[PDB]
């Protein structure tokens, strides 16, 4: 039973998908200005069951677009991209003490 | 109160008279034996030297741990320690000695024999309890600080193999009369005939004579040991001026 | 009572004193003297092994000294854990059943002998300190194991004499009885089942 | 007071442990899978109690452990 | 006496704390006309003291009122005037107020550095030889 | 005099030690709980001030403690 | 003795109260603006009591035809004075277990 | 409940500190020792084999004849364990099923009634008893058997060496030594009769 | 020789009065703000003096008090407890070294 | 009345003092070891 | 200029590890042994008085002849240095001067020669060679010497041994072997006389 | 597929470990060992050439006799290794051909056979046996081998001992040990027939 | 480019670590050693001298014996490597030749003949070759040497003995030892011939 | 084979291009006010190649305001932030190797 699936659980998995997180909440950012585009997101329940056993979503807008198309709310994303590099700090600290503690059972110390 | 005077001193109340009872102790017959563990031996003289701390005299404070006064007191302990221990062995080994030249005159492995009796007889007289109460006693007449053996004691401890060949022959002097004299009387009775002669035939003859003359050598050995014990317990009381 | 970060330091420190416990408490001591006595009692000097000696008397310390962990724990362990009863009150209840089994292992004179020796009044034997009582215990356990194994050593010694005398009866005076001796004294602690017959002795001679 | 009884005993003392820092470590565990997949009613102070109860229990398990190991070198490794 | 540095800085950090309190309170109360012209508000200062008789302690020995007169503010429409229409109010002075938190807050965070690092000498203390 | 006295001296000195580190540790503790359930008679400066002790004192504790384990360690490995 | 209990004594429930007192002051701001909202004040030793409830704050002013009775000043300051306790009680829960595996490891 | 990954890496760490008990305790290698070690003092040679070649030829003789209970440790509990077909406990059990076998199958009866008497658990067939109860009377039971190997040994050995010092005593030379005069003929005989093989053959044959 | 005066030197007297001079600069920094209270200082080389075998030093202030009448420079105050701590944990290095430089010889190692 | 540097000196000393000795007698034992296993 | 006190206390313990050599080697320790070994092999006893008594009772006895020259040292270089009256490295000359002092009592002129010869050095005075190569010329003159004495103390042995040999013999009973009889004889003649004692003062003494 | 850099160091640090292994199993030094001690043995002398001589003469012996293994290895698996021709994998593998080549001559088929039996694998040709087989058999073939050449030695020094010992009892002493008469000539015997030159080179020409 | 400071240092601190097998091996140590222990038994004391002794004795035989050795060492490769006037891999070289030359001098060509051809390297002169191989040829020829040397000394102990067990015989007395009553004529003969200045005089005086 | 080559791989040579490429950016910013300075790069992939085995002017986003200067400065921070960043990544990479190999070479 002593693998590195079994022992990483979920947290091998989640950093990556919040890395891919922050890069659509990222360019959403950036493309906050650029007329007929649509704001897109990703589900995070379906990308972790997609990673843990081998197409990002759009965003509904909660106003109209004021002629432009675009349907990036920038005052929502600053709030999901804040979020997402916290959860993926901790998704950090979770990972990285999973090695230490299989470390310090190897070690003995 | 600066904590250093503390701790310093209950190292030197403890380590010193340890020293000399754990020297005595790798001397001694029964407590420096090779079937013992050294460990077991270690905590036996931790043992008894925390539970006769009472009765041991507070050390004298003038002399410091980390100094080379305080590095002769070390050597000083042992000399006493191990000057009890070798008259304890000079007594067994004394006993080796009457196994061996009954064993000798026998035509022949017997110092054993007597060695473990006389070990039994230490034991049974309560010879390690004396011993202890001895050591504890130097604590008392021989302080610690103030106190070595003399030029005087290394002499007479020096003299003891003129008390193991006196005691093992005044032991022996009947039982070896008797081989002689049954051996130089089957000599000279078969001395009549030189074809029988006795070579091998005196060997056996020999050996289970002087078999059964130890059958009756441990009749009454226990009387000598009294004897021996008491001369070698006047030598300790000397050795620690008590 | 003290904190909670200083009981576990306590517990900590004395856990590696464990080794400490055993050679001069328990039975230990007893049964690893008479194991080095029988061994040097054949001609074989190592054969037994240190590891093996050890090894054995781990067992039988642990099946002789069953009933006093049975009373440690009922009586110390069992209380601290239910909030029973604090840590000093446990660490003497663990006293009791030990200070007691060594009180009756121990020989009256050498008692008599250590309390003079530590200048405390005692009336009646059944209330000296433990102080006094460990070294007592192994002194007297000494005894016991050195009068213990120098009679199994009575047999072996009784072989040597046999032959060496026999070889000395033939005016072969330079053939070492010792090499002669080995084969039978291995024969004699197998006919009698040493092995089996001083484990039950031992086990059977503590109270 | 049997050799089989006390060793029941103690095995059941001693498996009590274990069994209770396996507790804490898969509880531990729970908690951090749940808030790390994104379960709302999970908080961090839960997450971050939990995982530091495990990491003291886990190492009082090997300091244990390493006493008992000496200990039994020690009486191995002795001068008999 | 292994810790003689937290009993001093320790208790400056308690010392000036109070002077923090006190000023919140005159500032708070400095348009606090209450009723008649005695039970009037006044400005309140702590007083530190220093008895040396090694380290001294700083102990506050109680809060005193200022001497400054009261503020006299002509008001015939207020009920709690008096004859000749006159609302006295607390001698509190802004400008000594501000003052008072910029000395208090630096001086109270100056006791945590010497505080602070005070232990750190202790901690390295514990590793001589070693 | 007698070494039983310098031993029981000794002995003082170490419970008298285990004494004011307790008392500490027990005091930070009170003020601990006392600024943590909110009473407002408890400045942040003394449970800070009280807490800092208190992990001073355990820590010269710890040093004391790992010195007399080494001394004991050290003089069991002695020819004998 | 010697359990998590009573060696991280009730810092390990306080921190758990400033995160829901937080949450209710955080609500309060929120629902400042919308009418008929009543302010919600949470009772410390209530949750202390759950440990070893959601009241109404009675306001200091009248509404305005809204009903809401959130003070913003209140608030801001109820949510900065949580704050601050919240890290003071993660300091000591902290704490709580470095000391503990000091004492266990010795080092 | 099967352990974490933790406790479980911990747990069989634990199991090399322990590596070196087990070969001297539940093990054939105390027996092929002692044997050796008593045939070495049979000849004249006091320690010409050595420790460290003794204890080598004992540690390829221990692997030969564990191999058998090792391939069913690994066929009943180590690949059940590595594809997650039984849990820790489990595979700890089916890999202590097959070492109780082997210690049990070259034991004694009267030390196992020895042992259980003095533990004081009720026993009604041999394949019930604890394993801290059947390592004692394991180990006793080879020292047992070990002597009585080098028994049989020893003895062609003894009736060379009671030939050649009677040979001498017949012309008169007392004084010659026997001890270097037979070493040859004991080296000898230990080289025509070929010792190293079937001496080991035995070793392994006894145990199976 | 052969003793621990000999050995360690002064190391073990200067810790003590680095000590004492962080007490008695702690204690102007806090007496700071105290009206009237006069700056206290400390000689390092009578104290050490007095320290190997076995009166009150003011300091001049640099300017005029604002009238309350305290003399505690707390530029000055800081600048002087800076180096009294770097001073003391080379004296710490110092008599540290001593220990273990005797314990290396006692045991060769 | 005391400080951490007393306390630190004390326990210091008494490390020195107890290595101090204990070598020694180690020396002094291991000296009478061999002179006790020589052939005479 | 002087040794700091990190570097004297290693100097110490240096010579506590080189402890047996000087006792074997600079004290009287050789000459008593050799002496004592001389009384054990004349005597029908082959290791009856065992091996530990006697070197005991040797180190015994050199405390003893010793001890004039250790308190010489006690006195000239103990004292002052405890006193911190004179430096570690004067202190030391003063130590060693006493044992050279004791090994040129004890030595030969022909040895000295002979080993200054050999080290291929230039001196004119005995007073001032170096301890180097007085310590080869001690021994030898020890191993010497204390081949004399035992060749005294076997004389006696050697004389009652040839006259129960002759009268064994003239009585005609040639088969008895004379070992047997004289043992007895000689132990008796060594008790009644007091031999140890007379040992004593001609061992002690002949140091002076 | 190849190992990575941090395995091969960990590899090649974890045969210096079993290095002295590998002399004492695997090497021409447990025969020139044992060869040594028998002729030591057959002359008066035990313990003269001393343990730290024989084992200095039989590590120099095992440089000179293992060259022509080493240069193979140094060759075959080295050369290719660090010029990068060969993986991890095949240095090693070609490094152990040339030591098994040189063990498998010196075996006997007999030990071979016995240890193939006992450990249960098929095999067809002897040229072709595990390695964990054939430590075992090698160096019992080595002890079985030198205690052939060491009868070979005896047997000159045990005539000279009998001869001396019936010369003695012609003459009709028999309390003359012959052991200390037969010393000289048991010396002499190894000086003018140049014995160190003579069974050093024999040993050294036992492995061709 | 010599080597840097940090690898001399390990160099040297090497070699101290294989002091006692350059003692042993590239000294004169053996040769004393040898020497004196079949002296020892050449007469009736076992081991009445000690082991201690003996080496204490050889130890500093073999240090005045090659100090002019040790001074050309110093005079030309320790001396220039101090004073900065050689390099550190030119220093080991100049130290390297005196104790190659000193080798030389006390070695038999057969002994080179032998290891140069077991070697298997092709030089003629006989100044050129290996410490691998000067080594084991050095030390084959003093054993052989002290072999000569301790047959020549043992030589007069057996006229004695033969002597005394004749005179013996002639009496006809022949139960009684002849070994008893020799060891005092042994300690005679060699005392009166001052034979322990003799033969340290004449083993320093043989290496030349 | 067991050398140093193959055992810290491309990191030995990635940490010295990417200090020269600090240069590269470190000298544009500079002279971003200097008029007839033209911006210039450096390409990572020929430059590591060259070094294993063994200046490129950028084209502006907009024409310069007359001065003659091609410097953008906020292209600048944003390549002088990514290579900073991958340096320390470079050193983290490069120095484990060495880390990595004293613990084979050591054994603990």
């Amino acid at each position: 039973a002593i693998s590195f699936d079994n022992a990483l659980g979920i947290h091998q998995h989640t950093v990556g998908v919040r890395e891919r997180n922050a890069e659509v909440i990222s360019t959403n950012i950036a493309q906050a200005n650029t007329p007929g585009y649509k704001a897109r997101g990703l589900d995070f329940a379906k990308e972790l069951q997609a990673a843990t056993s081998g197409d990002k979503l759009y965003r509904l807008p909660t106003q109209p677009d004021t002629g432009d198309g675009n349907t990036v709310d920038l005052d929502l994303e600053r709030n999901l991209f804040m979020q997402n590099q916290i959860r993926h700090q901790a998704s950090l600290d979770f990972l990285g003490s999973k090695f230490k503690n299989l470390t310090k059972a190897i070690k003995g110390e | 109160e600066y904590p250093t005077s503390v701790v310093l001193d209950w190292i030197a109340n403890y380590f010193w008279p340890y020293v000399r009872i754990s020297s005595m102790l790798m001397v001694m017959t029964v407590t420096g034996a090779r079937f013992v563990s050294p460990r077991i031996r270690l905590y036996l003289g931790l043992a008894i030297t925390f539970a006769v701390m009472p009765a041991i005299p507070a050390v004298p404070q003038d002399i410091e741990l980390l100094s080379f006064r305080g590095f002769m007191t070390i050597a000083e302990q042992m000399i006493i320690g191990i000057a009890m221990g070798m008259v304890t062995q000079f007594m067994i080994q004394t006993f080796v000695l009457l196994g061996q030249i009954l064993g000798m005159q026998s035509s022949l492995l017997l110092g054993q024999l007597f060695m473990f009796l006389t070990t039994m007889f230490f034991l049974a007289t309560d010879g390690h309890l004396k011993m202890l109460q001895l050591v504890v006693f130097s604590f008392k007449t021989l302080p610690i600080g103030s106190g070595s053996l003399n030029a005087v004691d290394f002499r007479e401890m020096a003299g003891w193999l003129g008390i193991m060949f006196q005691t093992a022959l005044s032991m022996s002097l009947s039982g070896i009369i008797a081989l002689l004299t049954i051996n130089l009387s089957f000599g000279v009775m078969t001395r009549a005939a030189p074809q029988l002669n006795i070579f091998s035939l005196g060997f056996a003859f020999a050996l289970m004579v002087g078999l059964l003359l130890c059958w009756y050598i441990l009749a009454g050995l226990y009387s000598h040991y009294e004897m021996f014990w008491t001369v070698g317990e006047a030598q300790i009381c000397r050795l620690i001026r008590l | 009572d003290y904190s909670v970060t200083l009981q576990i330091l306590a517990l900590m420190t004395m856990l590696g004193f464990l080794p400490a416990m055993v050679i001069l408490m328990t039975s230990f001591t007893r049964i690893v003297v008479v194991m080095s006595i029988l061994r040097q009692a054949m001609g074989l000097q190592q054969t037994p092994s240190n590891q093996v000696i050890i090894g054995i008397a781990l067992f039988l310390t642990f099946f002789v000294m069953s009933p006093v962990l049975n009373e440690i724990n009922d009586k110390a362990v069992q209380p601290y854990l239910n909030e029973q009863v604090t840590a000093r009150e446990a660490f003497d209840a663990a006293q009791a059943p030990m200070k007691a089994f060594m009180l009756k292992q121990t020989r009256i004179k050498d008692l008599e002998t250590f309390v003079t020796m530590s200048g405390e009044q005692v009336d009646n034997p059944e209330d000296v300190s433990m102080a006094v009582l460990i070294p007592a215990f192994i002194t007297s356990e000494l005894k016991t194991a050195f009068q213990i194994g120098f009679m199994l050593f009575l047999p072996f010694l009784i072989i040597d004499l046999v032959v060496a005398s026999v070889l000395m009866a033939m005016g072969m005076m330079m053939l070492s009885p010792m090499i002669v001796s080995l084969p039978f004294k291995l024969m004699l602690f197998v006919l009698v089942d040493g092995w089996n017959l001083i484990l039950s002795t031992l086990a059977g001679s503590f109270a | 007071a049997s050799g089989a009884k006390v060793g029941a005993d103690f095995n059941d003392l001693l498996t009590k442990a274990i069994n209770n820092v396996n507790t804490l470590q898969k509880a531990s565990g729970d908690l951090q899978t749940r808030f790390d997949r994104g379960d709302a009613d999970v908080s961090l102070s839960d997450v971050m109690i939990a995982r530091n109860k495990s990491s003291v229990a886990f190492d009082a398990t090997v300091q244990i452990r390493n006493k008992l190991v000496e200990a039994y070198k020690d009486l191995m490794n002795m001068p008999v | 006496s292994l810790f003689n540095v937290f009993n001093v800085t320790g208790s400056a950090m308690s010392a000036e704390s109070v002077r923090l309190n006190t000023t919140s309170s005159n500032l708070a109360n400095a348009d606090s006309v209450s009723s008649s012209a005695k039970d009037t508000y006044k400005a309140r200062h702590a007083v530190f003291g220093a008895e040396l008789s090694d380290t001294v302690p700083v102990k506050v020995m109680g809060i005193v009122e200022s001497d400054k007169p009261l503020s006299a503010e002509y008001n015939p429409d207020h009920p709690l005037a008096n004859e000749e229409g006159y609302i006295y109010k607390p001698n509190v002075n802004v400008m000594e107020e501000m003052a008072n938190m910029i000395s208090a807050s630096r001086a109270y965070q100056t006791n945590v550095q010497v505080a602070d690092s005070s232990k750190q000498m202790l901690l390295r203390t514990l590793q001589m030889g070693q």
